[PDB]
RNA sequence: UCGGGGCUUAAGCCCAGCGCCGAAGCUGCGGGUCUGGGGGAUGACCCCAGGCGGUAGGGGAGCGUUCCCGAUGCCGAUGAAG
RNA sequence: GGUGAAAAGAACCCCGGGAGGGGAGUGAAAUAGAGCCUGAAACCGUGGGCUUACAAGCAGUCACGGCCCCGCAAGGGGUUGU
């Protein structure tokens, strides 16, 4: 058994959040919660929030037990980018990419 | 399909060096260094005999060579071309003279270097008294 | 009647790019592959002719390293056979040096006497 | 745009490689006297308080 | 019984019956063909003349068939020139039977 | 630094000899294609000899895309195109 | 420019401030879920197999060997050590 959770269209850069996710991949749920708590990064907040809901789904829809689940796997995916102009000296105009992310987290029953 | 060899125990050898002409010796040493003498030869695998030499200082060399022969050590730095004549080599570490001759006659590749290991050289004699020692000439 | 490019080009591409699978970087992910395949094709056809010379020499060494053990030059050896009139030992099957040494040995003796 | 300019597109391999030491490192935490809660060493903490 | 035999321009050793693949021949599907060509044997059949005199290895033409399609392809640079050409060699399935010298 | 190692009654130079290595040359075995000759009355297919590096170029024979006749047809949910 | 035959366009519960998900439900189909048919390529990512820290390279090719993978074997696929 496994419990998914997906945050689509998160205004935050993939490379950036990948770092945070990479911290918690394959960790005990309670262990992760703490990492995200005191880890110094914007990406944490987003990953934590999806991680947190990943648990709720594990419990309220998949009969899983909070005290026994972990991060079977997780990963962020790159979604559409918001292109924006940018006035540059001498007339040059540059397009800046405010990218977006698709954070995925999946939990799982430990062992027996 | 030609014969496909398999694991073989390293055949060691003991070689003298007194009076032996530097190069003429180095040739054989090289040829025995790679398993190129044994008919079960395979360039791919590399299974040459462990040649061990003794009495290095004894090496002969024809004509003006102790005085003429020059060795080049280039360091990365300017004017680091530092060059040393043959006589000086036998003064310092004499084993070098035979090494820098054998090394030159081994192939250039990675296993060629793996072969340079099979070669042991001293002047005494008195090798590390291991086990094998099949003398030769 | 207009005739779009349609499927045609896409198939021609992936067709090649399939051949080029296993290569390095863009070299196996684009029209770079083509260039790579050109070089490969020419390499094979040349390394085909090479493969012959490869084993020619591969064997020779073995033979020479073998009869030199009995005590003679590969050149000496062969000359005896060419004289003895025994096309038998095709240099490939001179690999007897490892399989059935004795047969090789008697072949040697034949060459010894065949010479003089 | 000026003098210094990348001579070649850096391969994806050579790219990822440079980002070798780029990886993050987990925070350091320890159980407190009060709650079982995990505090970072040498610190106070909310929902736990402290002494002296 | 290491008996050599030249056939198809190339020659090879032959075991007491075994599956072997040789150059194409004009034999029936599953018939029998004798290779008067023979060199050496199990007990040192020294081949006096080029080929051993009274002796022969026989084998059953197990069947014919083409083989793997190797791909020859020429290319010269700076000069529009490329030739794609497929080629698959034929070969008979000689199953060795008799090895009587 | 002679390509390097290394070489001195040579691993150098001259003179005489035998042997061997060595190309995609030549031979062997198999297969293409074309041209020529034959069998064959013949079409047909088989056999024999020869040619077949190639840019600008000239010549020949094919493959695929779109559309029309063949279609009031035929394939198609037991699955069309992609 | 194009959901589906029909809006049947996802009530209600759960996480979340929201966005977005997870169940449930509609539907033949929901990786047909709403700039939604099909959904290629470059490009980014997760998991697995082979591999790499004495090594010199237009990145391939030829050979042998090792490891994993389809088959009983003969064979074949993937990877790369020399
Ligand atoms: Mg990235
Ligand atoms: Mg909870
Ligand atoms: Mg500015
Ligand atoms: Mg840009
Ligand atoms: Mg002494
Ligand atoms: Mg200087
Ligand atoms: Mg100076
Ligand atoms: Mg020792
Ligand atoms: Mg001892
Ligand atoms: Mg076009
Ligand atoms: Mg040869
Ligand atoms: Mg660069
Ligand atoms: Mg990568
Ligand atoms: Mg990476
Ligand atoms: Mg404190
Ligand atoms: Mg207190
Ligand atoms: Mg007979
Ligand atoms: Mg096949
Ligand atoms: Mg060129
Ligand atoms: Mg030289
Ligand atoms: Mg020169
Ligand atoms: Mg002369
Ligand atoms: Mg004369
Ligand atoms: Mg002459
Ligand atoms: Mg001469
Ligand atoms: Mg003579
Ligand atoms: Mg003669
Ligand atoms: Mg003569
Ligand atoms: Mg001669
Ligand atoms: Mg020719
Ligand atoms: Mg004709
Ligand atoms: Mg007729
Ligand atoms: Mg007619
Ligand atoms: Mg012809
Ligand atoms: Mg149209
Ligand atoms: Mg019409
Ligand atoms: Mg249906
Ligand atoms: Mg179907
Ligand atoms: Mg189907
Ligand atoms: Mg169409
Ligand atoms: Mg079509
Ligand atoms: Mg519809
Ligand atoms: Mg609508
Ligand atoms: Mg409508
Ligand atoms: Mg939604
Ligand atoms: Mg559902
Ligand atoms: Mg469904
Ligand atoms: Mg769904
Ligand atoms: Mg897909
Ligand atoms: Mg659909
Ligand atoms: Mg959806
Ligand atoms: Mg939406
Ligand atoms: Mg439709
Ligand atoms: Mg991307
Ligand atoms: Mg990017
Ligand atoms: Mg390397
Ligand atoms: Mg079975
Ligand atoms: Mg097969």
């Amino acid at each position: 058994m496994e419990a998914k959770a997906i945050a689509r269209y998160v205004r935050i850069s993939p490379r950036k959040v990948r770092l945070v996710v990479d911290l918690i991949r394959g960790k005990s749920l309670e262990e992760a919660r703490n990492i995200l708590r005191y880890t110094n990064k914007r990406g944490a907040y987003f990953v934590a929030k999806v991680l947190e809901s990943a648990a709720a789904n594990a419990v309220n829809n998949h009969d899983m037990l909070e005290d026994r689940l972990y991060v079977k796997a997780a990963y962020v995916d790159e979604g559409p980018a918001l292109k924006r102009v940018l006035p540059r000296a001498r007339g040059r105009a540059d397009i800046i990419k405010k990218r977006t992310s698709h954070i995925t987290v999946i939990l799982g029953e430990k062992h027996g | 399909k030609t014969y496909v060899p398999k694991q073989v125990e390293p055949r060691w050898v003991l070689i003298d060096a007194e009076g032996k002409t530097l190069g003429r010796l180095a040739t054989k040493i090289a040829t025995l260094l790679r398993g190129k003498h044994r008919p079960d030869w395979t360039p791919n695998v590399a299974m040459g005999d462990f040649v061990v030499v003794v009495n290095a200082d004894k090496i002969r060399v024809t004509g003006k060579k102790l005085e003429q022969k020059i060795y080049t050590r280039y360091s990365g730095y300017p004017g680091g071309l530092k060059k040393i004549p043959l006589e000086k080599m036998l003064a310092t570490h004499p084993e070098r003279v035979l090494e820098h001759a054998v090394k030159g006659m081994l192939p250039k590749g990675p296993l060629g270097r793996r072969l340079f290991k099979r070669l042991k050289v001293y002047a005494g004699p008195d090798h590390p008294h291991q086990a094998q020692r099949p003398e030769k000439l | 009647p207009r005739a779009k490019t349609g499927v045609v080009r896409r198939r021609k591409h992936k067709k090649i790019l399939k051949l080029a699978k296993g290569y390095w970087g863009l070299r196996s992910k684009s029209r770079k592959a083509r260039e790579t395949l050109f070089a490969a094709g020419n390499y094979a056809y040349a390394h085909r002719k090479r493969r012959k010379r490869d084993f020619r020499r591969l064997w020779i060494v073995r033979i020479n390293a073998a009869c030199r053990q009995h005590g003679l030059n590969y050149s000496t050896f062969i000359h005896g056979l060419k004289k003895a009139g025994i096309e038998v030992d095709r240099k490939n099957l001179a690999d007897l040096a490892v399989r059935e040494p004795q047969v090789f040995a008697e072949l040697v003796e034949r060459a010894k006497a065949a010479q003089g | 745009a000026k003098h210094p300019v990348p001579k070649k597109k850096t391969s994806k391999a050579r790219r990822d490689a440079r980002r070798s030491h780029h990886a993050l490192t987990p925070p350091i935490l320890v159980p407190c006297p009060e709650c079982k809660a995990m505090k970072p060493p040498h610190t106070v903490c909310p929902e736990c308080g402290y002494y002296a | 019984m290491f008996a050599i035999v030249k056939t198809g321009g190339k020659q090879y050793r032959v075991e007491p019956g075994l599956k072997l693949r040789v150059e194409k021949l004009d034999a029936e599907p599953g018939a029998t063909v004798e290779l008067p060509v023979l060199l050496l044997g199990g007990e040192k059949t020294v081949v006096g003349t080029p080929v051993v005199e009274g002796a022969s290895v026989v084998a059953e033409v197990l069947g014919h068939g083409r083989g793997k399609k190797i791909l020859v392809s020429k290319f010269k640079a700076k000069v529009q020139y490329r030739r794609k050409k497929g080629h698959r060699q034929p070969y008979t399935e000689l199953l060795i039977k008799e090895i009587r010298g």
